[PDB]
């Protein structure tokens, strides 16, 4: 603070005569104090996007949160030409004002400190201050998996101000390619740059001001192939098996016994075995509707066996009605829940 | 002039101010008007008995040692780093399991001093609060997962917390939980600790949770009830045609045992009897009863055939009455009364 | 004249005081009196042999150096930031696996000096202690899980711990564990470790955790018991029948195997045979024996009926009595003689 | 004099060493020869798409202002405490998720300044590196997990990374991954991130993680083959045995579908079709095709009686040809056509 | 005078003692004699190849600079705060993944300066070491869990570690593990690394974890063996009762497939073949052979019924001998040959 000098030429002497020793650049008060609102220009750059836990409703994402604004109190003097970007080290990162943004739906955010600190700050000639920082956030998006094996989840990330209203701080995107991302592979979902829809949405918190905010809305379409080749076509095959079991002879035979007692057992031991693999969420999902319909059809097959052996005239109607009755449900279900 | 030295002229070293003496020392206690604003909610985990909530917390209190009328700027802001200079009331969540602040891109605290000395202190915490749950009646229950704010070191003769009037606890809209549905009726209340040292203020809030049984109906009630009806239909046949009746009995008992296995495979890990395990043991018992009815009919049948048809008709009239009586008792005692 | 600056002359620079020299140095030891207040309890895991407990730990000791006489206030306390200016006894937990203080809205540390000299120190820890669990008789066993306070580099001629006289460890009232139940009788005493470098003071608590057995009784024991009774009912019918007993025998075998193969996801993953594994293997052996000793009858039958009738008449009393002697052995071995 | 005081003389408030500017500033780049030495390689999961590594990272670079010729020591060391008083290249892993240093007894950083200007900086890091792996051909996949180091602040005008000459990346002998096997062929190259401001330097090393298909081939593939063979043997018999054909048909269909749904809960939880799913679906389809062939030859038996026998004898030679054609079109496209 | 002031007279900034230089400089290397005392040994997981310990590390050494013969107290001890004023050997664990000190109620470390210059250092560490286990013969394996202490930047001619004379590694008396048993045959050796720079010193202690398989012998082997016995007694007795034969065949191959593929969630997930997997596959092959030989007798049936029954009796005599041959050649291989 009160140290006289160490050097006069390089890019540290200009910072020493710019703040914390020279004329008061108070890092507590914003630029254009009681004047115009500061305009922060944010543009994240996603490096990783994963672990969408359907039991906690969160997703982890690593960004490069670049934010760039205009501070007229850091106007670099014309003594030099080589310091077009006066690079201040993060030891003095707190000696100059920085906008206090925060993610309004984060859960446990933290910085990165591998081999160095991961914050870079530039100060330009015309006063434009630039702050890049690597960040590892875990935001929360409310997953509504009612249409579970065919659902589309929108998950949004919203940056906000913390203590500065709209007439003091104001966020705007870079207006050219503001949310970039690397080639990233979700385990179950499918992130797509075609829908990266973003926008401003300021909040009107009552009594105290009108705080600024921006947000990105990713859209994830859960791909269906494992479920379709998993718990759809073998289960439909089990039901079709128990349909075609009506073609075995009942007259002087005993071989429809296993084809009943093992059809219903197999469909039940498929249903309640699947009941652990699915996400543990206690409301009606479309897959559960499919499973209960297939179990109802297996039960219907065995009760048709019962009614033809408690009462040629019923089997010929069942074989042509109920495998034809499956088709209406298989049309309306994939028309409604898809 | 500027705020950053006006705070040094108000609370700093030159002026008279102390950072660990409460307002109105040796007088009336300080009334902290505390309210919260939750954002997230979840991880309500019945294996460790604790949920996790991510709240904003606003405490506002007055101290005339910061009353100023020197210049018209009526909203002073302290940075969240020199926050040890002002006096701020201690507050610890008396049932937490581990909890901490947020420090992303800035410090997530705020301290705004007004003109009349009324200061307003807003923090952003995440909390792993403990909640003693009760799964005696699992798929039809209510949890009264609560949350307390208690003073630490200051008795009720020195500091008193009180909720804000106009909706103290709020909820961020569009808040979905994977299991429960948080009610719109949250009961704010006055807890109070009466310990050997003194009496300590303790405000509290009680959320009500309701587990929605829609998945358990479609996956574990309807199939088992269907299997019980199928086990009826098994011995509802008239003659002694063996393989159909034996087939349906073996079918029903195998699928009921497999249902019970999977129900243990997916449900919470709790070692006392739950209202879903009662209803599975009873269905297993009824399929056992139908198989035993068939075995008894075969054991008496080789006069004998007349008594065999008589006990068959009596059981075919009695088992629906028995299951209806059980189902009536079960659903009244679990869905209606303890609700 | 203020409690901020009175301590700076009582224990600060202009005072003879060292925070690394115990009271009564080169004299009698320091009788630190400790007592605990357990807030939470749980996470009792059989995979890592630990259990997590969230305690209010207080400890008091009186030193002659920290006694004042001219001050108006009886008991003054200092901020937890200046807790490096008083000698505090190094009380470490001899079986922990990681502990951490709490710092929500203020650090949860309190130290209050009385007038005569009695220092009080109350902190809030979140430990995860390690109690070795022995699941030899799993669905009916107790767990004596302990907590061992100790000193770290102060022998018993320097530091000595001891509990309070009335109510050392008082667990909170609303506790509910998912598996166990915390028995309300907490044993407490000395351990007093005698290492090869001196006798180090120690105090310890032992909690008893008893299982709740009702869920295992409903979902493990009773269905398999009814299965083996029904398996005896199977071979009690006539022997001149090829598909009339194979059906019920293989039904009992399939239900037993699917029960014992679905129950393996709800037990603690240890690798020594416990009680429930013995009981689930013996009933499976019994229904297998019933099916095999029916198949041998069906073999030997084809005066050749008399030998099979003798075998059936012997086995119909052999199987239930040889089961209800093992049942006696089991329920006096695991429930009675092994406590 | 002492080496610590000589370091204070060489760089400090006496000489003109500025620890914030690169060596030979306003001049050529400064090459940093970097090499790593991995110690652990595990937790390579498919749920969060990342592995975890534990490396010794070493960097050698030339510093002009750190030469000296008036000291007896051939190469000085530097204390890990006073280590932020020197220039160090900002080097971060561009694909990391969580990274931390170690200090188990002391800091695990070591900085050695030679007599001519060479500087060696060796640290021990633990990293969670994010590699995106695909499981399009799951049980014989070969995943390339990359580790890319790159600069943060300086462009390639200032800082140029390059691997060492002989043995840049070495592996601690005796590693064993649970479900993978690491190949000794590590392909290392340049990365040269082309951004808008400048081309930031970037180097990378790719390990070739290969999987071993033992557990999958014995638990799933060989049972699938055996069940297809049993389905063939079902209709390989003559039509005189009406029970046996449909019995073995239902038998093979059930064991195929339950092997599928039992394997389905031990594969990695993804949502696109793996190579094991195509096999466990086509085998089920061929078992179902054999059973539907039985249904057809029972439907046509209402060329007076050989209308079924000719079709059955055609199937008894046409289904093994279909399975063989699928095997040659599978074990070529997954085992040798995706290397 | 006071031990703090006399200590800072001995080792302060004055009196010529630099902490950043080793004792006996330019001479013989120091002999750091260290020993450990482990408390917890838990979570030996197979999915990440690690194990967590919680040890007391005590290391003693010499330095002539910290010698005195003028003070009454013979063994001074400095508080764990000012431990940066004494040279300490910069050890680290050569394979630990994550590791940390303890900080409950104090720092859990101690440093005593004896009168003869013998310095004694004692830490309490929590470590997560990495041991590369192999589960090739899974329920009968023996693992060697190692722990290596090493120097960080001190050559063999600058510092050497060596174990204590008597009792260098000793466990707590009451510890236990869920799966393994920690034997009392630990081996203590040197594994000195010959790196590029020098021969950095290192010592190693290896524990032998021996797995016990009562749980697997009860719940993984015996059900499948009884299922194989049922598979034999299928065709041992029921000659002409085809509906009482096909049913037992379907049920036995179905319950064996279910037993094989519904009990893999309770086994450690690896990809190479384990012993229990070989045994499961051979039992599946045997029940498949039973069903296939039934189908073969049915095929050769439809003048030759004597040959059919002869093939049946030859198979009923050959299957027990073949299974005993496999069982012996498996058990003497895995239990006695590879142990
Ligand atoms: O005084 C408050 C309490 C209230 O808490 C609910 C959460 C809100 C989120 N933003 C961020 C902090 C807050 C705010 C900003 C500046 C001064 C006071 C203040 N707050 C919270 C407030 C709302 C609005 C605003
Ligand atoms: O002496 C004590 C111990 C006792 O511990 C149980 C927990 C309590 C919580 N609050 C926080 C600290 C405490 C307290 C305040 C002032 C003097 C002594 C004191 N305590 C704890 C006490 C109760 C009450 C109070
Ligand atoms: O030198 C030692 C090693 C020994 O380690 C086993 C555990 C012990 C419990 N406490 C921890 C610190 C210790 C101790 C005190 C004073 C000098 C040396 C010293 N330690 C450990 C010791 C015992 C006793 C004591
Ligand atoms: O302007 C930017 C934004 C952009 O963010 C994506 C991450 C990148 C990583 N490194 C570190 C900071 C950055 C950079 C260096 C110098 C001036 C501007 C600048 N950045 C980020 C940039 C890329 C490239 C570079
Ligand atoms: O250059 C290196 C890399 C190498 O990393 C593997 C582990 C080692 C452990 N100790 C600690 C640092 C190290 C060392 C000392 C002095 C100069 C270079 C140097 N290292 C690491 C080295 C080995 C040997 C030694
Ligand atoms: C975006 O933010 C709010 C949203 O309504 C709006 O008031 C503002 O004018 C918008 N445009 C900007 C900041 O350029
Ligand atoms: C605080 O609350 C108490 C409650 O008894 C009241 O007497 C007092 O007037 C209130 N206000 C102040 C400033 O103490
Ligand atoms: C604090 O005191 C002032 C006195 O003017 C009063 O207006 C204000 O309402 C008080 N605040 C609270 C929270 O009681
Ligand atoms: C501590 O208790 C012992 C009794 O064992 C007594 O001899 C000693 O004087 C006590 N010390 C103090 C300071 O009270
Ligand atoms: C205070 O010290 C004296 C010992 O002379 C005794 O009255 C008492 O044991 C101490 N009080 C405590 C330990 O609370
Ligand atoms: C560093 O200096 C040495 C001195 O011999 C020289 O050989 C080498 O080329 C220089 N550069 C690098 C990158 O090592
Ligand atoms: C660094 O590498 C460059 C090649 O790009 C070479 O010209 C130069 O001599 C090397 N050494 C230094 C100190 O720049
Ligand atoms: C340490 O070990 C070396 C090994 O040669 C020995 O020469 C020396 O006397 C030992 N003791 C010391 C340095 O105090
Ligand atoms: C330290 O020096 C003494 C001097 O006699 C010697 O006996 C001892 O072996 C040395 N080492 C240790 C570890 O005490």
């Amino acid at each position: 603070q009160s140290a006289e000098d160490l050097a006069r030429v390089p890019a540290n002497s200009t910072s020493n005569i710019l703040n914390r020793l020279l004329v008061s650049y108070d890092p507590r008060i914003r630029p254009n104090f009681k004047g115009i609102p500061v305009d922060v220009v944010v543009n994240i750059f996603i490096n990783s996007f994963g672990s969408i836990q359907e039991t906690t409703m969160d997703y982890r994402v690593n960004i490069f949160l670049r934010q760039k604004w205009n501070d007229p109190r850091l106007k670099l003097p014309s003594d030099f030409r080589g310091s077009d970007a006066l690079t201040v080290d993060p030891t003095m990162y707190k000696c100059l004002w920085k906008p206090d943004l925060f993610f309004a739906n984060e859960k446990s955010a933290n910085f990165h400190d591998v081999t160095q600190e991961n914050i870079l700050l530039f100060i330009f000639r015309d006063g434009d201050v630039l702050v890049s920082m690597r960040l590892s956030i875990t935001l929360s998006c409310p997953l509504d998996l009612t249409l579970f094996p065919m659902d589309t989840q929108r998950c949004k990330m919203q940056l906000e101000s913390f203590g500065y209203t709209t007439d003091d701080l104001r966020f705007i995107w870079q207006s050219g390619d503001p949310v970039q991302l690397e080639k990233i592979a979700l385990p179950q979902f499918d992130i797509k740059k075609e829908d990266i829809e973003y926008g401003n949405c300021t909040k009107y918190y009552k009594g105290t001001g009108y705080y600024t905010c921006v947000e990105v809305i990713f859209t994830l379409r859960r791909q269906v192939g494992f479920y379709m080749m998993g718990v759809y076509a073998p289960t439909l095959l089990i039901v079709v098996l128990s349909w075609l079991s009506f073609w075995i002879n009942p007259d002087a035979s005993a071989a429809r016994v296993p084809l009943g007692i093992f059809s219903v057992l197999s469909l039940a031991s498929e249903c309640t075995t699947l009941a652990a693999e699915l996400p543990k969420v206690s409301y009606v999902k479309a897959l559960d509707v499919w499973l209960i319909a297939c179990l109802l059809f297996g039960f219907a097959s065995l009760v048709e066996y019962a009614v033809v052996q408690v009462m040629k005239r019923i089997d010929l109607y069942a074989r042509a009605l109920f495998p034809f009755c499956f088709l209406f449900f298989n049309v309306i279900y994939w028309s409604i829940y898809l | 002039l500027s705020p950053s030295d006006f705070l040094d002229k108000l609370m700093g070293r030159t002026s008279g101010y102390d950072a660990r003496i409460r307002p109105n020392f040796k007088g009336p206690p300080v009334n902290v008007t505390c309210n919260i604003f939750i954002n997230s909610f979840g991880s309500v985990t019945e294996t460790t008995m604790d949920y996790r909530v991510n709240i904003f917390l606003r405490q506002q209190w007055n101290d005339s040692r910061l009353a100023y009328s020197e210049y018209p700027d009526d909203s002073l802001d302290l940075d969240p780093s020199m926050l040890d200079s002002i006096w701020k009331p201690d507050l610890f969540f008396a049932n937490e399991k581990g909890a901490n602040f947020h420090d992303v891109t800035t410090d997530n605290k705020l301290l705004r001093i007004s003109k009349n000395g009324k200061v307003l202190y807003s923090i952003r915490l995440t909390l792993t609060l403990s909640c003693p749950m009760d799964l005696k009646n699992f798929p039809m229950d209510v949890q009264t997962c609560t949350m307390q704010l208690e003073s630490f070191g200051y008795t009720m003769n020195d500091l008193i917390f009180e909720w804000l009037s106009d909706g103290p606890v709020q909820v961020a809209e569009g808040l979905t939980l994977p299991q429960f549905i948080l009610k719109e009726e949250k009961e704010l209340g006055y807890c109070t600790k009466h310990y050997n040292t003194g009496k300590f203020t303790c405000i509290e809030v009680k959320f009500h949770l309701e587990r929605q049984m829609g998945y358990y109906l479609i996956q574990m009630y309807i199939p088992s009830l269907l299997i019980v009806i199928l086990s009826w239909v098994s011995f509802w046949i008239n003659m002694d045609a063996a393989p159909a009746r034996v087939a349906l009995g073996i079918t029903t008992v195998l699928t009921m045992t497999t249902q019970s296995s999977g129900s243990r495979a997916s449900l919470p890990k709790v070692s006392y009897v739950k209202a879903i395990d009662i209803w599975m043991a009873v269905c297993l018992l009824f399929v056992f009863a139908a198989l035993l009815e068939y075995a008894a009919v075969n054991f008496v049948s080789r006069k004998f055939v007349d008594r065999a048809k008589r006990i068959d008709t009596i059981s075919r009239a009695a088992f629906p009455l028995a299951f209806l009586i059980f189902n009536i008792f079960y659903w009244i005692t679990y869905k209606i009364i303890r609700h």
